[PDB]
C-alpha cells in the first residue's frame, strides 16, 4: 500500500513561486495563479487575484510496508529435500536426505 | 552530529541544557528544524523539549 | 501500470529507490478555499487483494 | 517526555461537521488508516487527545483549538461513529483507534466548552472482513488462533512519524476596532503583523497594543504569527515558508502481531 | 402562552397543552437523524436510510413518547455518483432543498 503525503499547500502572497522539481516518487507539481484562500477569520491574502498557491503531492511506501508486502520472485529448478525413515531388522532411523 | 548555525554540537548534550523549550520556544523549532535530515535528529527530540 | 498490481515498486524492504506511476493529477482548487485536489487511481495492491 | 508541549490543535475545513453544511471545524479528520487486518481504524483528528492547554499530561482532557487560544473539554464526550456507536480504545495526540461496525461514513465529535457538539463527516466505507475463511461478526468461545495485525497501546517506538511544522498565519478581524476614524489592533498577548494601505500606515509586527490613525478597518488586513507551538503538515492549513522547513514528530500506536481468535 | 419562543415544543395531553423542552426532539430512521428547520407542524430532518422513521418527544413527567411510520427513505444524491458526505472537492450542481423562508 502507498501513501500519497501531500504537504501544505504554500499559498504565495502577491507573487509567484514557480514549482523546483526535487525528484521523488510519482511527484506531482503544479503553481496556480488566481487563487484567494480562505482561512477561519477570513482571507488569507490581501492582494486581489495576484495570489498564487504551489501545490505538490508525491507518493511513498506505506507504514505497515514491512509487514503486509507482496514479493514478487522468480523460481528456477528446485532441490527436493526429503524426511525417510528406514528400517532394516532392529534399527528404525529417520533421516533428512 | 546535528548541526546548529555552525555549533556542530553532539545531539546527545543540547547547547541549551537544561530546558530548551523554556529558555526560547522559537529558536527550539528552528534548532530541531535544521536538523531534521541527520540519522540523529531523535537524539535531539530526545534532548530538547522534555526537561525538569 | 496503474491500479493493476504493481502500483507502487520497491526492490527490496528497506530499499530507498521506489518506482510508482499512481497517476497523481492534482487539479486546480475551488474558489475560496485551502486544500489540494488530487485524482489518483487507489492503490493496486488493495484491487489485487 | 511530553513532546507534545510543542504540538498544537489546529482548525481545519471539514466539508460535512454535521447537517451537511461545510465549516471549520476543531475535530476535521484527516486520515484513515485501515492497515489493522483485526478491524482497528486509526482515526487522525485535528485536536489532540490528554494533553492539556497548560500541556500537563492528564488523561480526562482532549485538547482543541478555537479562535486561536486553546481550550479543553472533558475526553468522555468523544464519540465516534460509522454507522453505529463505535469504540474506543487508544487515545493519544492526533490519534484515535475504533472499532466500527460496517458503513459508509464515518464521524467524530466532542463537545465544544460551551456543551455544543462539534463533528466531522468522511467518506470510508469500512467493510472489515477479520482474518481467516469464514465471516464473523465476533469471536467464538471455540476456535483457531491465526496471526491478526493490530494497533497495540505501547505510546512510543520509532519507524512511524509525521511531519509538523510553524503555524503559516492566522488572518482574524477580532483584533481590528474602529475607534473613531482609527484603526484600533488590540494583540491580547500574541503577536500580530498587519499591512495597513492608509498610506503612512505600513506594514508592520508588535507584541502590544496600538493603532494606526486616520484609516479604515476594510482597507487594512491583520493576521497573528505564532511562532511558539508547532501544528501538522496538514494540506487544509497552508504553508509559511519556502523550500519546506518540516520537523518531525513520532506517532503513537504502531502495529504489531497479536492471535485472533 | 403563545409565545414565540425556539426552547420549549408544545403539545397536547387529556384536553390540556403542555410542553417540553425542545431538546427531547429525537428523529431516527436507522440511526439518529440531523433536523435542520423546527417550526410549527413541520420539522425539517436529513436522515439515513432506512425503512422506518420515529420521532420522540418527553412530556412533562419526562417519559418518552414517540411514534413510528413505514417510510422507504433511500436518498439517491444528485448527478451521476451516489455519495454519502459531500465531498471537499467536486462540482457544484443544482439540487433542490427546503429552505428556512416563513415568507412568502
Ligand atoms: C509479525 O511477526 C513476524 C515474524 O514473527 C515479524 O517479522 C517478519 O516476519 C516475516 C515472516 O516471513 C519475515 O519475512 C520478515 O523478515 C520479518 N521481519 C523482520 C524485521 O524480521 C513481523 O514484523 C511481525 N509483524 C507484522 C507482520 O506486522
Ligand atoms: C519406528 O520408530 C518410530 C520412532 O519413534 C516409532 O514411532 C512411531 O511414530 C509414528 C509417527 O507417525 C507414530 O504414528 C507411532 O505411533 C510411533 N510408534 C509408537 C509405538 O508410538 C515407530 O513406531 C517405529 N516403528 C515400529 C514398527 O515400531
Ligand atoms: C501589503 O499589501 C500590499 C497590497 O495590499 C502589497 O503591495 C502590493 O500590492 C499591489 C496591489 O496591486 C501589487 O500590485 C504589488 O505587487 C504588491 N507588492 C509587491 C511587492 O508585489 C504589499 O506587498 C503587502 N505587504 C508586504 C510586506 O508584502
Ligand atoms: C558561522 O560562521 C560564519 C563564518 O564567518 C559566521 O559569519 C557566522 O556568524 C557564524 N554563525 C553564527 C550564528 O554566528
Amino acid at each position: 500500500e502507498y501513501k500519497t503525503v501531500v504537504p501544505s499547500p504554500y499559498v504565495k502572497c502577491c507573487g509567484a513561486s514557480e514549482c523546483s522539481t526535487k525528484e521523488k516518487p510519482d511527484y506531482q507539481c503544479k503553481v496556480y495563479t488566481g487563487v484567494y484562500p480562505f482561512m477561519w477569520g477570513g482571507a488569507y491574502c490581501f492582494c486581489d487575484s495576484e495570489n498564487t498557491q504551489l501545490s505538490e503531492a508525491y507518493v511513498d511506501r506505506s507504514d505497515v510496508c514491512r509487514h503486509d508486502h507482496a514479493s514478487a520472485y522468480k523460481a528456477h529448478t528446485a532441490s527436493l529435500k526429503a524426511k525417510v525413515r528406514v528400517m532394516y531388522g532392529n534399527v528404525n532411523q529417520t533421516v533428512d536426505v | 552530529m546535528c548541526v546548529l548555525a555552525n555549533a556542530t554540537f553532539p545531539c546527545f548534550q543540547p547547547p541549551c541544557v537544561p530546558c530548551c523549550y523554556e529558555n526560547n520556544a522559537e529558536a527550539t523549532l528552528r534548532m530541531l528544524e535544521d536538523n531534521v535530515d541527520r540519522p540523529g535528529y531523535y537524539d535531539l527530540l530526545q534532548a530538547a523539549l522534555t526537561c525538569r | 501500470q496503474p491500479g493493476r498490481f504493481g502500483d507502487i515498486q520497491s526492490r527490496t524492504v528497506e530499499s530507498n529507490d521506489l518506482y510508482a506511476n499512481t497517476a497523481l493529477k492534482l487539479a486546480r482548487p475551488s474558489p475560496g478555499m485551502v486544500h489540494v485536489p488530487y485524482t489518483q487511481t487507489p492503490s493496486g495492491f488493495k484491487y489485487w487483494l | 517526555f511530553n513532546v507534545y508541549k510543542a504540538t498544537r490543535p489546529y482548525i481545519a475545513y471539514c466539508a460535512d461537521c454535521g447537517a451537511g453544511h461545510s465549516c471549520h471545524s476543531p475535530v476535521a479528520i484527516e486520515a484513515v488508516r485501515s492497515e489493522a487486518t483485526d478491524g482497528m481504524l486509526k482515526i487522525q483528528f485535528s485536536a489532540q487527545i490528554g494533553i492539556d492547554k497548560s500541556d500537563n499530561h492528564d488523561y480526562t482532557k482532549i485538547r482543541y483549538a478555537d479562535g486561536h487560544a486553546i481550550e479543553n473539554a472533558v475526553r468522555s464526550s468523544l464519540k465516534v461513529a460509522t454507522s453505529g456507536d463505535c469504540f474506543v480504545h487508544g487515545t493519544m495526540g492526533h490519534f484515535i483507534l475504533a472499532k466500527c461496525p460496517p458503513g459508509e461514513f464515518l464521524q467524530v465529535s466532542i463537545q465544544d466548552t460551551r456543551n455544543a457538539v462539534r463533528a466531522c463527516r468522511i467518506q470510508y466505507h469500512h467493510d472489515p472482513q477479520p482474518v481467516g475463511r469464514e465471516k464473523f461478526t465476533i469471536r467464538p468461545h471455540y476456535g483457531k488462533e491465526i496471526p491478526c495485525t493490530t494497533y497495540q497501546q505501547t505510546t512510543a517506538k520509532t519507524v512511524e512519524e509525521i511531519d509538523m511544522h510553524m503555524p503559516p498565519d492566522t488572518p482574524d478581524r477580532t483584533l481590528l476596532s474602529q475607534q473613531s476614524g482609527n484603526v484600533k489592533i488590540t494583540v491580547g498577548g500574541k503577536k500580530v503583523k498587519y499591512n495597513c494601505t492608509c498610506g503612512t500606515g505600513n506594514v508592520g509586527t508588535t507584541n502590544s497594543d496600538m493603532t494606526i490613525n486616520t484609516c479604515l478597518i476594510e482597507q487594512c488586513h491583520v493576521s497573528v504569527t505564532d511562532h511558539k507551538k508547532w501544528q501538522f503538515n496538514s494540506p487544509f492549513v497552508p504553508r509559511a515558508d519556502e523550500p519546506a522547513r518540516k520537523g518531525k514528530v513520532h506517532i503513537p500506536f504502531p502495529l504489531d502481531n497479536i492471535t485472533c481468535r
